[PDB]
RNA sequence: UCUGGUGCCAGCAGCCGCGGUAAUUCCAGCUCCAAUAGCGUAUAUUAAAGUUGUUGCGGUUAAAACGUUCGUAGUUGAACU
RNA sequence: AGAUACCGCCCUAGUUCUAACCAUAAACGAUGCCAGCUAGCAAUUGGGUGUAGCUACUUUUAUGGCUCUCUCAGUCGCUUCCGGGAAACCAAAGCUUUUUGGGCUCCGGGGGAAGUAUGGUUGCAAAGCUGAAACUUAAAGGAAUUGACGGAAGGGCACCA
């Protein structure tokens, strides 16, 4: 059963880009992925996202462009302090040109640009470049 | 050193001949083909350095008994990032070096090199990480920082100062002890280099002037006009 | 390698499904693993037909077919040539063809 | 405008069964069929094939050289539209047979270097559509409701079945090619009447003397 | 036993279709003699074999043409051919006989919406 | 790939594609630039430059872009009354 | 693809392979190449090994989904503040 | 030649039913289970809902049969991916990106010796579930290709038939 909803929303965003759709259907939208798009809607891979409020758990149908490559989530959530943020850039983002690990910090989720300069850490929450 | 000039029989062969063009990053713009081999000796050629790789036999059951095809592998690169491999089979070992060169000087594609994590001076190896498989043999790159010499086997150590690349890490999935496969699994990741979506990359362009269409009713002359 | 998608035939929810005997060989062969013969023929060869078409007392007295199901080994049916070693490509056509001629088989 | 669905040539779309088509409907095709009747056939929206047509005008021309445009059509039900295609263009036409590779090889000396094939039904002969990806050269079509659209661009949703259907919108588009950089002065009436651009006869079939004759003697 | 003229006999039988479609008939002999100064028959006992299939060639051409062969006028017949039947158009004009719902259609698509009619 | 005074030196830029943004190759031999001009307004008198759409081979092989310039032509101005 | 010797012999060779009175592989002469006050051999051990796989394997046919389903320990668990 | 065989005759334990035991099969889809996504095309099993689509006749209606049109859970079938794989091939055997990541469980680590020896456990027995090493070995194996061109079918040829 769902033991993810943030990997049964990420692999069919990215089911659906790999054929070129221009929208996708999510479910059931944790307020967890919302802001896990909304770091992605920022730096230009997602488009102006919308939420369909049905009273049983939502539905989003989530615009976007085409620049994402490979947008998956890292499960089990491996908690990294700041000492060990580079061994999880290195060995998973192509290059330390671009591409972002989402981390839920203790502020809150943020991509690992903007929590190594706020310094703070916390567990992985996926990737996406 | 034509040292016969020989006629266009294609079409761009004819502009190139004309003057049309001076620019072969202006063929792999539209992804049009390159269909014969003295279109490329006339934009490049000048010492552009090739060296064969592999001639072993190759063999076929007949009546009585067996007769040998010598393949060959040659790989011809521009030191400022194309590179080609030459596939083919012949009768002798000198026909088979020589038929794959034509093969080699048509199969030339460009390598898109960069930086990694500051922008200074040259770019320099890979701007991602990027694979390719053909038959069970993968081999990532790995963008090596400044000055980090080859890091790979012989067969792409030979291949990778050929393209325009710096230094690389790499690491080769598969049965690699097949000298020829392991050849052809690099460039599979290389021609992926122009089809990464980077974000230097997402600004809309200046469309293109199609070639066809920019030049078109300068081809309604019936004639092979040069220059 | 697996040689066909079906194996024999029509072994899908089932799990195991009953067997038959062999004309020819007697074999006990499963009944969907079967080259199958619902064989129609005349009793009377239609050619030594109008021989007893004269002894018939009444109204030439149309002549009543035989039936029979001929459950075949696939050992004794390409033996018997009903079915043969076809190529890797024919090897998938199942419903062509019937498209030969008149009534085959009786003759 | 005068673009717009111009009733002086739509009452023709009526009676050579252009509103038609197969009882396939061909998943990449459905914004094309307005509704499915009974029998299972199709009325197609010829509407919308009234600006693809006048997209099909706007393809051929803004190409300067209008020597290397290529008309096909392989199946012979249509191969005499394809030749008269010639009559009024630049138009290389091709009926028949094509030698493959008919632009993919360069020792022969059959090859042609075009810029845009116009195929009268691409199931009948997308043989040469397959050559078409080779060498960068888009594929407009003429479309049934079943056709099979890898390649193609820009599919046209007719009839492509009945011999008075396909020979009226390839005079059609024979017509806006030459209202576009053609000039024949806004679009008076042709001394060619609608179909020129015809399959002759069911072959052969009742065909009487030349010149249009009735028969007078008993 | 051949029945068909076997070996290479399209040296001859497919340059008389154009360029020596007249200059010979129906004779044989007459065909035999013309052989000679159209091409250099350098050992000439093949020469009645590619003068004899003429027997065959034009009776297979003027009745019922095969495939492959040109004869400047088997289709030069087109300049005969263009019947234009008045008035090949929409004969009833609008039209009534459509198919018993596409008025509808051409309600919405259309201005023209005139006389209709309609059959199952 | 930009230097220290802001250069694109790599060797060239890739097209995209018009519907996808997908980046065309070096060797998508199917890869198509039509160029379609408008009229002026009722019909003729026919400008220069064209409207051009670009479509990569990935979408031809998958067989839409039949419909890819149909909504494209939609918002450019290139057809209406669909 | 040196010169004499021997002739499935003597022997060599980590593996592949050599040798059966022309041996590029033996034994020697004449040379040559590697590292160099060094270097060879034996055992162990790490890397090679994406052949132990957390990063990171494989399980239709190459080795490998329990015959079947229940089921506790265990491991994992929808959205919501 | 041999024939403890194939082929042929009567047959015994067995097949049969009951009440127990046994626990293995190529027990196979050689493919664990729950979950999300990704495509066409055609059939059918089951249920639902609009077709005065037809249609059996109490009178048409109520029903039944089918018709096309939808719709669930699928299962078959075939076609190729923006799929994948060494291939054979597979809408999963894909989404195992550019060593990747939904969760859970079982199993393998060259070939033999060997599912042996041994201990333990189950069993009335047969046997089942567990399960090594010594020594030996440079290959065993998989999917495909060309020849070989044989109780392999097909189509043809010859007085060295």
């Amino acid at each position: 059963v769902r033991m993810n909803v943030l990997a049964d929303a990420l692999k069919c965003i990215n089911n659906a880009e790999k054929r070129g759709k221009r929208q996708v259907l999510l479910r059931p939208c944790s307020k967890v992925i919302i802001k896990f798009l909304t770091v992605m809607m920022k730096h230009g891979y997602i488009g102006e996202f919308e939420i369909v409020d049905d009273h049983r758990s939502g539905k989003i149908v989530v615009n976007l462009t085409g620049r994402l490559n490979k947008c998956g989530v890292i499960s089990p959530r491996f908690d990294v302090p700041i000492n060990d943020i580079e061994k999880w850039t290195n060995n998973l983002l192509p290059s330390r040109q671009f591409g972002y690990v989402v981390l839920t910090t203790s502020g809150g989720i943020m991509d690992h640009e903007e929590a190594r300069r706020k310094h703070l850490g916390g567990k992985i929450l996926g990737f996406f470049f | 050193e034509d040292s016969k000039e020989w006629v266009p029989v294609t079409k761009l062969g004819r502009l190139v001949r004309e003057g049309k063009i001076k620019s072969l990053e202006e063929i792999y713009l539209y992804s049009l083909p390159i269909k014969e081999f003295e279109i490329i000796d006339f934009f490049l050629g000048s010492s552009l350095k090739d060296e064969v790789l592999k001639i072993m036999p190759v063999q076929k059951q007949t009546r009585a008994g067996q007769r040998t095809r010598f393949k060959a592998f040659v790989a011809i690169g521009d030191n400022n990032g194309h590179i080609g491999l030459g596939v083919k089979c012949s009768k002798e070992v000198a026909t088979a070096i020589r038929g794959a060169i034509i093969l080699a000087k048509l199969s030339v594609v460009p390598v898109r090199r960069g930086y990694w994590g500051n922008k200074i001076g040259k770019p320099h190896t890979v701007p991602c990480k990027v694979t390719g498989k053909c038959g069970s043999v993968s081999v990532r790159l790995i963008p090596a920082p400044r000055g980090t010499g080859i890091v790979s086997a012989p067969v792409p150590k030979k291949l990778l100062t050929m393209a325009g690349i710096e230094d690389c890490y790499t690491s080769a999935r598969g049965s690699t002890g097949t000298l020829g496969n392991f050849a052809k699994a690099t460039y599979a990741a290389i021609a992926k280099t122009y089809a990464y979506l980077t974000p230097d990359l997402w600004k809309e362009m200046p469309l293109g002037s199609t070639p066809y269409q920019a030049y078109s009713d300068f081809l309604s002359k019936p004639t092979p006009r040069l220059h | 390698t697996k040689k066909r998608r079906n194996g024999g035939r029509n072994k899908h929810n089932r799990g195991h499904v009953k067997p038959v005997r062999c004309t020819n060989c007697a074999r006990c062969v499963p009944k969907d693993k079967a080259i199958k013969k619902f064989v129609i023929r005349n009793i009377v060869e239609a050619a030594a037909v109008r021989d007893i078409t004269e002894a018939s007392i009444w109204d030439s007295y149309v002549l009543p077919k035989l039936y029979a199901k001929l459950h075949y080994c696939v050992s004794c049916a390409i033996h018997s040539k009903v079915v043969r070693n076809r190529s890797r490509e024919a090897r998938r056509i199942r419903t062509p063809p019937l498209r030969s001629f008149p009534k085959d088989m009786a003759r | 405008d005068i673009l717009s669905l111009k009733e002086d040539d739509i009452t023709k779309m009526l009676v050579a069964t252009t509103h038609l088509g197969s009882e396939n409907v061909n998943f990449q095709m459905e914004q094309y069929v307005y509704k499915r009747r009974a029998d299972g056939v199709n009325i197609l929206n010829l509407g919308k094939t009234w600006e693809k047509l006048q997209l099909a005008a706007r393809a051929i021309v803004a190409i300067d050289n209008p020597s290397d445009i290529f008309v096909i059509s392989s199946r012979p039900i249509g191969q005499r539209a394809v030749l008269k295609f010639a009559k009024y263009t630049d138009t290389t036409p091709i009926a028949g047979r094509f030698t493959p590779g008919a632009f993919t090889n360069q020792i022969q000396p059959a090859f042609r270097e075009p810029r845009l094939l116009v195929v009268t039904d691409p199931n009948t002969d997308h043989q040469p559509i397959m050559e078409a990806s080779y060498v960068n050269i888009p594929v407009i079509a003429f479309t049934n409701t079943d056709s099979p659209l890898r390649y193609i661009d820009i599919a046209i949703p007719c009839n492509n079945k009945s011999a008075h259907s396909i020979g009226l919108m390839w005079w059609l588009l024979a017509r806006e090619v030459l209202r576009l950089r053609g000039t024949i002065s806004r679009s008076v009436e042709w001394p060619v009447v609608v179909d020129l651009f015809f399959y002759r006869d069911p072959e052969e079939a009742e065909k009487e003397e030349a010149a249009a004759k009735e028969l007078l003697p008993p | 036993m051949g029945r068909v003229r076997t070996k290479t006999v399209k040296k001859a039988a497919k340059v008389i279709i154009e360029k020596y479609y007249t200059r010979l008939t129906l004779d044989f002999h007459t065909n035999k003699r013309i052989c000679e100064e159209v091409a250099i028959i350098p050992t000439k006992p093949l020469r009645n074999k590619i003068a004899g299939y003429v027997t065959h060639l034009m009776g297979r051409l003027r009745h019922s043409q095969v495939r492959g062969i040109s004869i400047k006028l088997q289709e030069e017949e087109r300049e005969r051919r263009d019947n234009y039947v008045p008035a090949v158009s929409a004969l009833e004009q609008d039209i009534i006989e459509v198919d018993a719902d596409t008025k509808e259609m051409l309600k919405l698509l259309d201005f023209h919406n005139i006389r209709g009619l309609q059959l199952t | 790939m930009q230097n220290d005074a802001g250069e694109f030196v790599d060797l060239y830029v890739p097209r995209k594609c018009s519907a996808s943004n997908r980046i065309i190759g070096a060797k998508d031999h199917a890869s198509i630039q039509m160029n379609v001009v408008d009229v002026d307004p009722e019909t003729g008198r026919q400008t220069d430059g064209s409207k051009t759409y670009a479509i990569c081979g990935a979408i031809r092989r998958m067989g839409e872009s039949d419909d890819s310039i149909l909504r494209l032509a939609k918002a450019d101005g290139i057809v209406s009354k669909n």
